[PDB]
């Protein structure tokens, strides 16, 4: 809804529960909890880990899903005047029209390179591989960095 | 013509018989009429996926002598009836019969 | 869709299938004392979801024997005056209806938590099958393959180092 | 081709229901209890009629 | 253990001659009504045999 | 040869349903005139429509 | 055809009488199905002169469905609305 | 609203149903079970409804055979 | 072009349609809306009446319709004359031999 | 009853859920409010 | 021993004979077992001879039957030999069943005898 | 399956205590509950407060059921019975007793009241069966058959 910002649930491996990890095997299950526990909750991880997944999320997933979101949002903007005459130019209406389209496309080409790029990073990735290996995370490791991604969440929220 | 086949309306309704009162608390279940129209939905399932899915095939080996007179072994667990043994040995028997 | 699929007796598309008759075979081959508790506990609620069941089933084919038995009379309802050859005829037809449905496998999660149980039990079951019942295991074990079950017992096991102990039959690897 | 009517079509529809009105009023045109004045003016399902 | 439990499809596979004389039977009485007793004559020996 | 007959009459069937569906509005085969009826009932309503527009401005 | 038997009685000129002086007995022409009465309550009353005829018929017997549909619906919003009030209190 | 058409009963489930005149237009040319049956079942409707009785009586001959 | 030109047609019908709904009612429109959608598939339906392909499909539905027709024979002793004479009581006050006609 | 299945969902315990589930309901009832105030004053 | 079931396959003629020949030499049979299979194959032998002769009989007075008797050789020869080929294959069939019916019943007095039959006990 | 402490037998104080927590769970019993006094009383009437609360539910859907089966189901349903098959409008074919279906529609309208309301009743337990749900009585183990003693549900000072 309007009130919250929910750009943080269907991305990032935000969406990961115990349902995902059930079916999963072994090492899909390490690679699954790792995943999640990365990206919603760094602080479990070494400095340098922290560095590594980062710059391995940002070139595949983050900043990807930045640059395509730009260029559908670009697409919106074919021509800007939009509405306008000789007579009369309607700066205001292009304004709110430029911002009602763009933020629309960004959003969709961003949804859109996730749900495609996002389970393929997880599952053919060889960084996510070896530092799920260095660090093997458990069950019960997922449950409290899930319980501290909805802490966290809900901590921006009230911030 | 049709009486010789009583013994499955015992099997039928004999089962029906040995269910105990509701309130001795046995096992506090009545699934009568649940279990009526969750088997209907059931048979609408199986039937559906007999008629319009994967349908395992029946084709075997129907030429080598005593082929699914299957002996103990780590395939099996040896989980089976303890006088068996002696079937074991039949079968072992009977597969140096025909080599 | 359904608000009882906690309910023991009920199923998904996706459950393990047996027929009745595949049900009642599979008992003829087991022993309660290799069982334990939780599996005994698992086919006694079974026998009586089963036994509601073979009840009911004829009730369920009693419309199609009835519109076969009419359709076979000919054209005419002769309601209370065709029941004679009407019911010679369904007593024919009932039967053949009832060993369609009977044959035809039903999907419950007491049929997928007996046999595809990771514990003792479900492997005893399951060995049981595979060597007393040969052919119920041939079709099990087709139908558990293509349900993603990964089982040592199965005959489309790729991972093993024994041949297998039937035909296997074709399918998409 | 096309069960939509034309134009055409429509033509020949229009004159259905002066026809009828008119066939009604030459067969009993003897009727002194008969009063026309209500086949003047006609609505849609009375012109369908 | 001793259901006594009979197959079915065997049962099936003897029912076959009782079901058959009685559709006989029905459609010998039921063609009565227009058929002379020569021409019924094959349906009454079918049914003797 | 059959089967093709077979084929035909099956065809002539469709396309005098067909012609039927597409062309009853203009003869009085049907009784009491009611395909025809029908599609002048949907000319009204056509023309209601737009009257309505109009009226509505 | 006749629906009264004091009018089925009253004046017969079908007797076996005349039908035995024209010889043809026509099966159409049974008694068995000459006379039937109405199905509905007839009983008689003293009049003011002589009996009087009183139906008494209650109810119709060609209901369909919807009235009995439409005339049951508050019957259910009430059972609805009982058993909620039984689950809240 | 509601009672629009959920209260207001249809046309249809009131008044008798009328003869439907698709059924008889093209008949195939036999005297065949389909065709006996419509004529039996127009001649018994004709009989269950009509105030005459010649036609009834003809109908009623008609019908037997 | 082909965009701009478009959003600038989507703005000039919606200021149209502002208009109409500042002097209208929610259930006006609504009803509106629900007739002229009727009207449409209608004109789709009509469209496509007299295409071959779905005059088939039509003609396979009426032979499935009228392939099944079945007689209800009257299987009791009276037969059709019983049954007859059963259906003869709201005329039966209509007929000569019940108008009143005294003796004397 | 249905944040609090929502939030068991996720990793929580049915006692810990409802101070999470009381706090989520006093901001939306916030900003149901402030919303409300907005709509007034314009 | 035997498995049970519908989808089980049917004793094929290798595995009949297999187990005739075991019942009628081994030992660990009782004399009872093997003398029931010794009288199975004693008495079903004269159905087969009996079915072919009776056969052979019939096709000869069949072969100038009325209407036979008439047929060009091709039909004639056909028709003629139907009985012969319907009393062979009653023969043949009379005898593998009576045989085996008894074969089979001394094969579950040998599983009784070593106790080889689960649910089955004195 | 481990083990817990058992205590020592009690003493008088608590014997008094125990014997008060149970007279005082006497006390709450309705008078229009009849279950008798015995080891599972407690345990059956938890399981028949359960039953009765499904209980009300399904009456509700059933009631419910009927509502959505009146106009969506069971009428259309009785829109066949206008014409036969054959395309004659429905007459009456009497089986033994030659009613006289004098009125309007006696026939029509019987024999389609005769043909639904079955029907509606079937279709409306049907949906009181698919929607209504049995979960808060159902034990899958029947763990809940335990014998819960009076003096166990009260504490006393
Ligand atoms: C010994 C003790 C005796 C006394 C006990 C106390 C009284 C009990 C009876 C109460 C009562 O009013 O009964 C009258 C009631 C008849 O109703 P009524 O008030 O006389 O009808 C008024 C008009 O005649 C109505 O005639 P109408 O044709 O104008 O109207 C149609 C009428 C046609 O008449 C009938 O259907 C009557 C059938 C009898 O049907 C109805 O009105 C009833 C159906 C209405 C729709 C459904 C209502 C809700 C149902 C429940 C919820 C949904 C599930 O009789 C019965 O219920 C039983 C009659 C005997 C049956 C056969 C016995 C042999
Ligand atoms: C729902 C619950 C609430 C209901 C609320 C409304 C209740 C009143 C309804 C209207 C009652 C009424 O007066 O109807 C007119 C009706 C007019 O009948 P009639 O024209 O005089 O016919 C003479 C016999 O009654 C003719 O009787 P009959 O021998 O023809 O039939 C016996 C009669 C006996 O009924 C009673 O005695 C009353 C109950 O009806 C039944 O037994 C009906 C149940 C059995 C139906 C069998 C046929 C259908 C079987 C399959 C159904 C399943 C669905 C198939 C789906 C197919 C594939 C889609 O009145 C009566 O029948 C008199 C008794 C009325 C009820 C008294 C209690
Ligand atoms: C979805 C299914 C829609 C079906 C109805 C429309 C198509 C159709 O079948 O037409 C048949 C038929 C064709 O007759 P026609 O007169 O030849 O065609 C007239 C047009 O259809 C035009 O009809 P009308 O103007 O006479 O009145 C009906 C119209 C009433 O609605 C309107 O007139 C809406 C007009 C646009 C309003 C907004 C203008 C500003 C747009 C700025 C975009 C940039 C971003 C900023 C805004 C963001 C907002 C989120 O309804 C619609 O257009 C339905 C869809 C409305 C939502 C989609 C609007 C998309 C606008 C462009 C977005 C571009 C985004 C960036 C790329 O039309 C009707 O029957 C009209 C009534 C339809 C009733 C529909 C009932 C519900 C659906 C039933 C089926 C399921
Ligand atoms: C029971 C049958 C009793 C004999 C019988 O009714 O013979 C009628 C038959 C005369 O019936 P037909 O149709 O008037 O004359 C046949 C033509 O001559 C034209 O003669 P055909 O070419 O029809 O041959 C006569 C026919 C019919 O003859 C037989 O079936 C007699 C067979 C020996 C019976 C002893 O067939 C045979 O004789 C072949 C019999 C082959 C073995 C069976 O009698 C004989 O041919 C002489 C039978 C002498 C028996 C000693
Ligand atoms: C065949 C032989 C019998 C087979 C069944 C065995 C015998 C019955 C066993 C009990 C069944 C039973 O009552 O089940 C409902 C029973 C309670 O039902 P309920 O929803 O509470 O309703 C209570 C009512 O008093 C009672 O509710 P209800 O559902 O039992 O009864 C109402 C239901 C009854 O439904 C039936 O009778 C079913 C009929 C079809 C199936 C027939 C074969 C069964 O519907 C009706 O009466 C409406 C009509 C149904 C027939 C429609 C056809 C047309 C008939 C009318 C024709 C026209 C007449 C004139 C107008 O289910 C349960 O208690 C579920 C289990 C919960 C406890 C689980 C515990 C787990 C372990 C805990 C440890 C601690
Ligand atoms: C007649 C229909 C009978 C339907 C089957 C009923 C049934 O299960 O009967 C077995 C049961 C018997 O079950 P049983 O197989 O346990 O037999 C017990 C036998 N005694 C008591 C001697 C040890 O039959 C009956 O109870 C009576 C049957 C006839 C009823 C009329
Ligand atoms: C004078 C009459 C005396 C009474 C006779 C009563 C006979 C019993 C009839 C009612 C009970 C039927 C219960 C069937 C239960 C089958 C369970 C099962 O798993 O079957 C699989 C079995 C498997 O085949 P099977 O029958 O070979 O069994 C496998 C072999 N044994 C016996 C060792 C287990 O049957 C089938 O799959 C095919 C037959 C299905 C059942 C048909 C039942 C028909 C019931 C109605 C008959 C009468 C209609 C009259 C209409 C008027």
């Amino acid at each position: 809804f309007l009130f919250y910002n929910q750009q943080h649930k269907t991305r990032n491996g935000y969406f990961i529960n115990h349902d995902n990890l059930m079916l999963a095997s072994l090492e899909e299950r390490k690679k699954l909890i790792f995943y999640f526990i990365a990206n919603q909750v760094p602080e479990k991880l070494d400095p340098v880990d922290r560095v590594k997944f980062n710059e391995e999320l940002s070139d595949n997933l983050s900043t990807k899903a930045r640059l395509i979101g730009s260029l559908t949002g670009l697409i919106g903007l074919v021509g800007f005047p939009y509405i306008s005459t000789r007579i009369y130019s309607r700066p205001v209406l292009n304004i709110g029209l430029s911002l009602l389209i763009c933020p629309f496309l960004y959003y969709v080409g961003n949804q859109l390179t996730y749900s495609v790029w996002e389970p393929k990073f997880i599952a053919n990735n060889n960084t996510v591989c070896e530092l799920s290996k260095k660090y093997n995370f458990t069950v019960f490791d997922f449950a409290q960095a899930k319980k501290e991604a909805h802490l966290k969440a809900l901590r921006t929220e009230l911030v | 013509s049709w009486a010789y086949m009583y013994p499955w309306l015992k099997f039928i309704f004999r089962k029906y018989l040995d269910v105990p009162y509701y309130w001795f608390y046995l096992n506090g279940r009545e699934l009568g009429i649940r279990v009526f129209f969750t088997d209907l939905k059931l048979f609408f399932y199986g039937i559906t996926n007999r008629l319009f899915d994967f349908n395992p095939s029946s084709i075997k080996f129907e030429k080598y002598p005593f082929y699914y007179w299957i002996n103990s072994s780590q395939l099996t667990e040896f989980n089976q009836y303890r006088k068996f043994v002696i079937r074991d040995s039949i079968i072992y028997s009977l597969n140096n019969y025909i080599i | 869709m359904d608000n009882n699929y906690h309910f023991w007796g009920n199923g998904d598309r996706q459950d393990v299938s047996l027929s009745y008759e595949d049900y009642y075979s599979i008992l003829d081959c087991l022993l309660d004392e290799k069982l334990s508790p939780q599996g005994l506990m698992k086919f006694k609620n079974l026998h009586e979801v089963s036994m509601y069941g073979v009840s009911y089933v004829p009730l369920y084919c009693f419309p199609v024997a009835y519109g076969i038995s009419h359709m076979l009379t000919g054209k005419v309802r002769r309601g209370h005056s065709g029941y004679r050859n009407l019911f010679s005829l369904m007593s024919v037809v009932l039967p053949f209806t009832c060993w369609y449905a009977y044959t035809t496998p039903i999907p419950r999660r007491l049929y997928t938590e007996i046999i595809c149980s990771n514990n003792a039990d479900g492997a005893y079951v399951r060995n049981r099958i595979k060597q007393q019942k040969p052919g119920i295991w041939r079709k099990l074990s087709q139908q558990l393959y293509n349900k993603n079950f990964r089982f040592p017992e199965l005959n489309q096991d790729l991972t093993a180092t024994e041949f297998p102990l039937d035909y296997v039959a074709p399918h998409k690897f | 081709n096309s069960g939509n009517a034309l134009h055409s079509e429509y033509g020949y529809l229009e004159l259905l229901s002066n026809e009828s009105v008119q066939l009604y009023k030459d067969y009993y045109e003897s009727d002194a209890e008969e009063d026309f004045k209500v086949f003047e003016n006609l609505s849609s399902k009375e012109k369908l009629v | 253990y001793k259901t006594h439990l009979f197959s079915w499809r065997w049962f099936l596979i003897k029912l076959l001659p009782s079901v058959s004389i009685i559709l006989l039977g029905y459609y010998l009485q039921l063609t009565l009504k227009w058929n002379l007793f020569n021409k019924q004559n094959t349906i009454v020996l079918l049914i003797t045999l | 040869m059959a089967i093709r007959n077979f084929v035909f009459k099956i065809s002539n069937q469709i396309q005098n349903l067909a012609a039927k569906r597409s062309l009853a509005y203009l003869n009085q085969i049907d009784s009491q005139s009611v395909p025809s009826r029908a599609t002048i009932n949907m000319k009204d309503q056509v023309t209601q429509m737009q009257r309505e527009i109009d009226n509505m401005a | 055809m006749f629906r009264w038997l004091f009018l089925y009685w009253y004046n017969s000129t079908d007797t076996p009488s005349a039908i035995a002086k024209v010889n043809l007995w026509s099966y159409i022409n049974l008694r068995l199905f000459k006379a039937r009465l109405s199905s509905s309550i007839a009983y008689y009353i003293l009049g003011l002169n002589n009996l009087e005829l009183k139906k008494l018929k209650i109810f119709y017997k060609n209901t369909y469905f919807d009235y009995i549909y439409l005339k049951s619906i508050p019957c259910l919003f009430l059972i609805i609305f009982f058993t909620n009030l039984y689950l809240f209190l | 609203m509601i009672w629009k058409y959920l209260q207001r009963t249809n046309r249809g489930n009131i008044i008798q149903a009328g003869l439907q005149h698709r059924k008889f237009e093209n008949l195939p040319f036999k005297q065949n079970f389909d065709n006996l049956t419509k004529a039996y079942d127009l001649r018994m409707w004709y009989i269950s409804n009509s105030p005459h009785e010649a036609k009834n009586l003809e109908y009623v001959n008609e019908l037997e055979a | 072009h082909l965009y701009t030109t478009e959003l600038l047609i989507e703005l000039i019908l919606f200021k149209y349609k502002l208009i109409i709904l500042k002097f209208s009612s929610i259930k006006y429109i609504l009803n509106f809306n629900v007739r002229k959608f009727i009207l449409f598939n209608l004109f789709l339906i009509n469209n496509y009446k007299a295409y071959k392909i779905n005059t088939f499909f039509l003609y396979i539905y009426i032979y499935l319709n009228n392939l099944n027709i079945i007689w209800y024979p009257i299987f009791k002793a009276y037969s059709i004359f019983g049954y007859y004479k059963s259906t003869r009581l709201n005329f039966i006050d209509t007929k000569n031999e019940n108008i009143k006609r005294i003796k004397y | 009853g249905s944040c609090l299945l929502i939030f068991i969902q996720l990793v929580f315990s049915g006692i810990v859920v409802l101070l999470l589930d009381d706090m989520l309901n006093k901001g939306y009832g916030l900003g149901s409010g402030i919303s409300l105030f907005i709509a007034t004053n314009i | 021993m035997e498995p049970f079931g519908t989808d089980e396959r049917n004793w094929t003629h290798e595995e009949k004979d297999i187990i005739t020949r075991f019942l009628k030499y081994d030992k660990h049979v009782n004399l009872k077992t093997a003398e029931m299979v010794y009288s199975a194959e004693v008495e079903s032998a004269y159905f087969g001879k009996a079915g072919a002769l009776a056969g052979g009989v019939i096709s000869a007075l069949f072969f100038n039957f009325p209407i036979v008797r008439n047929l060009p050789i091709i039909r004639r020869s056909v028709i003629g030999v139907l009985p012969f080929l319907y009393c062979y294959t009653w023969g043949k069939n009379t005898q593998e069943e009576l045989r085996w019916l008894k074969t089979f019943a001394a094969y579950q007095r040998f599983v009784v005898y070593h106790g080889q039959h689960c649910k089955l006990w004195v | 399956g481990f083990e817990t402490v058992v205590p020592a037998p009690p003493t008088r104080d608590d014997e008094l205590r125990m014997i008060k927590a149970t007279e005082e769970q006497f006390l709450q019993q309705p008078r229009y509950k009849l279950y008798m006094n015995e080891a599972h009383r407690i345990a059956k009437m938890n399981h028949g407060d359960r039953h009765n609360n499904i209980r009300a539910h399904f009456w509700s859907n059933f009631a419910l059921g009927l509502l959505i089966t009146g106009p969506i189901f069971i009428i259309p349903f009785g829109k066949a019975f206008r014409n036969l098959r054959s395309g004659v409008p429905y007459y009456f074919r009497p089986k033994y007793v030659f009613t006289q279906k004098n009125q309007y529609n006696q026939d029509r309208n019987w024999g389609a009241m005769k043909k639904q309301i079955p029907l509606w009743l079937g279709l409306s337990t049907a949906y009181a069966y698919w929607f209504t749900d049995f979960s808060i009585n159902d034990d899958e183990w029947l763990e809940k058959g335990k014998v819960i003693y009076p003096h166990q549900t009260i504490k006393v000072l």
